[PDB]
DNA sequence: TGCGAAATTCCATGACA
DNA sequence: ATTGTCATGGAATTTCGCA
DNA sequence: TGCGAAATTCCATGACA
DNA sequence: ATTGTCATGGAATTTCGCA
């Protein structure tokens, strides 16, 4: 736009140029003298080209670049066009980190009944005991009731295997479960549908959304811990007793253990509460039906002070799940097909798949 | 007197020789006396070593004060009796050659060694796969007497899986001829 | 104390047992009537016993401890026989984890000038590129400036292969640096001590102690990996190019690159600043020594809700490094022998070793 | 017009061919016009490809505006004219068999061929490990005429290695007969 | 109708690799 | 085509025992 | 002596494995 | 015998251009 520029050496005001300042010809360039010193004012023609050059130094950000042209050049709304470059280049896009916290988390409602939904995953590879290396997990939703099965392999045979043993004492609505090779095989769903087993999988890469097994897991790699300090870790026999102790262990926050709460009473085991001896078993069902329904339950957290929150057509961006080194942490941009819930989304990537993801493994694309 | 509860006694008992089924032989038959829930578990033996490994399957979900059973070999055992100690449960014996359990438990074991002849004909060698199937059935068979099925007595609540078809349990005439073809 | 006891049952008052309640013999033991409910009140001499019983089913903390033994007993101040279990139980204490935070992070003082300390580590293994597969990354306190050398091992002899061409320019007052094989050695202890050079470590699994040189990694590995964007990772041939872009990089909150803060002029780079053109030399080394001593530095944040500050004598333990699976995550107590600041200590553990450590590998042992 | 600064003008040459060092024959001398600092390279040759890979080196810590040479093959080549336009750099050519720097530089050259010639007596195979050292040396070394040595001109600070013991340069008579010695 | 202490509840911290 | 969880031990708050 | 917008500064977020 | 750091891009705040 050398045009726009002649208007501005013969004296008269062009949009964006202020009156009080002087614009001059000197080595064949428009100049201006402004407060921090003489700055070149480059055609609109050749900007693109500036902007471009000063941010491909170091792939630096708005600021950053911005430094670099400001040493040489001035021109109207500069940091609207180093803006537009970083929206634009690929390897920022990809290669940087987000700087918006995902939204608060969602505390789903408790399962009302035990045996409405299981939460199964696989604790290992754990030290070899006996030939096994993995644990299945089960976890009753509403009770927190946990069956574990020693597996020398997290596989759909063991999973199945261990499952048909659980099921002798009652079927699950629901099971829920990450997107590990044993819960995704159609020969898992397959069983599950043989038996009237509704299969429900977390977002990938987001253990947070199995939270009440991976929780459980905790526990039991903890007490395993404690019990074989000092011993070899001969895990495989202490299954029987680490379940046994759990299931019989208060929560303080709801003041019932996960037995109580799927019984409505105690077995022969330690400090067995005496509480209901003089109730008939009818009366005991009806104030154990009391006790599930007035548990506690917490509350979505307070959003951070810089958090983000889905918006159907908004570019985001997934994660990449195992990044290889020197190599990218973010896909390319998508777009926001349905928004689920405030934290999972279905996204189409530039390949046009569906992905029902977690926020948590999303960045809103930056500069719109 | 307190009012009768789940896990104040588990009647045990064993089923078999029953023909091999993935090289097991007998079923040892854990029914809850309130209750009338069943647990099943298939050992190759009616043998203490064999009560103890399905015990204790059964005692890491769930510990009864009293274990109530026959003067087989496997309970009157000094080893089991040792089990037992450990464990803070009372074993308590019926008379030898006189079974007494409850009408509740009598009516159930019945039940039990009719669904499984029912079930053994036609595949006598298949019942291993069809233990998880036959405890539900039965746990999920309503009680006359009580009003609730052994799975409402127990857990509180209506399963997911009502057994609503009352099935015969009796034998059909080809059944007959065919466990008659079978014992030959 | 069945003689304590016996005072009760006859009606006489008994420090700890309220007076209104009745408390009577049964089933050959001591009872009373609360309103939970009858409990059997044990002798004095019973209830170590039954407090470890009641602990050790899942090796409990205090209320889920506290709500088994409540069950069938009722004695004077039974949280505080609880507590007396929980701080003695070898167990829980390397076992469980700290729910208290450690204090506010402390912000070092800048290096007063270039030289006075630089920071070194290493990046790799990286994929392989001519042979190479980790990077030497020397970050000086001061500037920011940094020097990046390719080596075949994080090694002793390539550090010093490395420093012996980088002092050719200046030697370094300070070297710190983790504790790697490659700095710990006698070999670089003695390439020190032979140039005048003083060895500062960091506190050992403490990055963030090396947190100037940390965070140059980031910067790095983040140019490399967008120069590498849909290109083999060759990132040999790229290093000089990421040095010199980096050093030549704004800092949008000192708006001065390495590089500037270094030598107080820009090089013939692009988008070279001209501001100090008319100057002399003189004159601008005097813009500079003014700049240096301006710049801005940030203050410690505020301390968390729960933080702990270590003193001296204070029962600590101190994280295992590398933990085996299913094995304690602490070491036992170890004792506070000096403060030497609010975020490092010197310890004294079981075996009689003094240890320098950061408080974030540490926790103070619970139930004093 | 200006005043001068740092990385305005780079010296360049080449020292050699000195007894071999770790495989490396010669040094290319890099001398920063206005400070006086000096950076050396060992090379195996005075090629223009010995050069760029020496300078490639440099121009990752500071480019020069301008780099001033004699007319040697290495520097005269179109290799290194494409090297120098693809970096911004002006190349600076003196007319041959008159080489002109500045006073300052052409002082700065002859203390660098003194230095290495006082060190080489004794150990002529040993220059490769001195070469940091022999820097450290120069660029600690106090200019008379400016008040400051090359360190504190291009940094604007003290040095951590101040070179207070200003040595003799000049050869012993023992030095001289060992050198004579060499020369055979 | 209020005091000192014990009991209970709260809740940040951290780990499920 | 889904979604975080909860044991832990100091601190904060409430309740208890007595008057 | 004040308005609209551009420029600058602030600062939570996250990664140095 | 030591200790976190700082690029990043929306938001908050300040300054600019003009009157
Ligand atoms: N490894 C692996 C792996 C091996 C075989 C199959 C699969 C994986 C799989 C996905 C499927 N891949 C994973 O990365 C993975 C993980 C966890 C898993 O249960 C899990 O199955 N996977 C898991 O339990 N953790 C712990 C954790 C971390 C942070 C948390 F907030 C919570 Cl709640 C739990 C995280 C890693
Ligand atoms: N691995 C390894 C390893 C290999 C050889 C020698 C040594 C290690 C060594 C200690 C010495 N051991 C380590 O675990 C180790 C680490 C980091 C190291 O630089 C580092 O040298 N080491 C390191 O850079 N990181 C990244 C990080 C994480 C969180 C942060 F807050 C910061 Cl500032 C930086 C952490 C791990
Ligand atoms: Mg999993
Ligand atoms: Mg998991
Ligand atoms: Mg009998
Ligand atoms: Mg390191
Ligand atoms: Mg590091
Ligand atoms: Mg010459
Ligand atoms: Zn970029
Ligand atoms: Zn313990």
């Amino acid at each position: 736009l050398d045009a726009e520029l002649d208007q501005l050496l013969q004296g008269h005001y062009i949009k964006g140029y202020p009156k009080q300042y002087t614009y001059f010809l000197e080595d064949g360039k428009v100049k201006v003298s402004r407060p921090e010193g003489v700055k070149i004012i480059p055609p609109q023609s050749d900007r693109q080209k500036i902007v471009l050059q000063a941010h491909n130094l170091a792939h630096t950000g708005r600021e950053a670049t911005l430094l670099k042209i400001a040493n040489l050049y001035w021109w109207p709304n500069m940091r609207k066009d180093v803006v537009k470059q970083l929206g634009r280049c690929q390897q920022c896009l990809i290669t940087n980190a987000s700087n918006k916290a995902s939204g608060p988390i969602l505390r789903p409602d408790r399962p009302q009944k035990p045996f409405d939904k299981f939460f199964i995953d696989y604790i290992g590879p754990l030290p070899p005991s006996q030939g096994y290396l993995y644990v299945l997990v089960v976890v009753d939703g509403m009770t927190g009731f946990t069956w574990l099965y020693p597996t020398k392999a997290p596989s759909t045979s063991a999973t199945v295997k261990s499952l048909n043993v659980l099921t002798s004492i009652a079927i699950p609505k629901v099971i829920h479960s990450d997107q590990g090779a044993a819960f995704t095989s159609s020969t898992f769903a397959e069983w599950a549908k043989e038996r009237g087993i509704h299969l429900e999988f977390s977002t990938p890469y987001h253990p947070q959304s199995s939270g009440k097994v991976e929780r459980k897991n905790s526990d039991i790699k903890r007490l395993l811990t404690k019990l074989l300090v000092g011993r070899p870790t001969k895990w495989y026999d202490l299954l029987p007793v680490v379940q046994l102790a759990l299931n019989n262990t208060y929560s303080p926050v709801l003041k019932y253990t996960p037995h109580q709460l799927l019984f409505g009473i105690d077995s022969n085991t330690p400090f067995a509460n005496q509480d209901t001896l003089d109730l008939t078993r009818e009366e005991e069902l009806s104030l154990l039906q009391e006790i599930r329904t007035s548990l506690y339950h917490p509350s979505t957290p307070p959003a951070s002070s810089r958090s983000w929150s889905p918006v159907v057509g908004q570019l985001v961006q997934e994660r990449v799940a195992r990044p290889a080194s020197l190599r990218p942490r973010w896909h390319k941009p998508s777009t926001v097909l349905k928004v689920l819930n405030p934290r999972t989304v279905v996204i189409l990537d530039h390949l046009g798949n569906n992905r029902t993801v977690s926020i948590d493994n999303l960045k809103p694309t930056s500069h719109q | 007197d307190r009012p009768q509860k789940p896990f104040d006694k588990f009647f045990i008992d064993y089923i078999g020789p029953l023909p091999p089924s993935q090289g097991y032989l007998y079923v040892l038959v854990v029914v809850d006396g309130m209750t009338g829930f069943t647990w099943l578990y298939p050992t190759k033996a009616p043998s203490t070593s064999a009560t103890v490994k399905s015990l204790n399957v059964l005692t890491s979900i769930a510990i009864p004060k009293v274990i109530h059973s026959d003067q087989g070999a496997a309970f009157t055992s000094s080893t089991f009796a040792e089990w037992a100690k450990e464990r803070g449960i009372h074993l308590e014996f019926s008379t030898p050659y006189h079974p007494q359990s409850s009408g509740k438990v009598e009516r159930k074991n019945s039940d039990i060694k009719r669904l499984l002849t029912k079930l053994l004909v036609g595949r006598p060698t298949k019942w291993y796969d069809l233990l998880p199937v036959v405890q539900l059935a039965l746990n999920n068979t309503y009680s006359p007497v009580l009003k609730y099925t052994p799975h409402q007595l127990l857990f509180g609540i209506d399963s997911n899986t009502p057994f609503a078809n009352q099935d015969t349990l009796d034998l059909t005439r080809e059944e007959e001829l065919s466990l008659l073809q079978e014992i030959r």
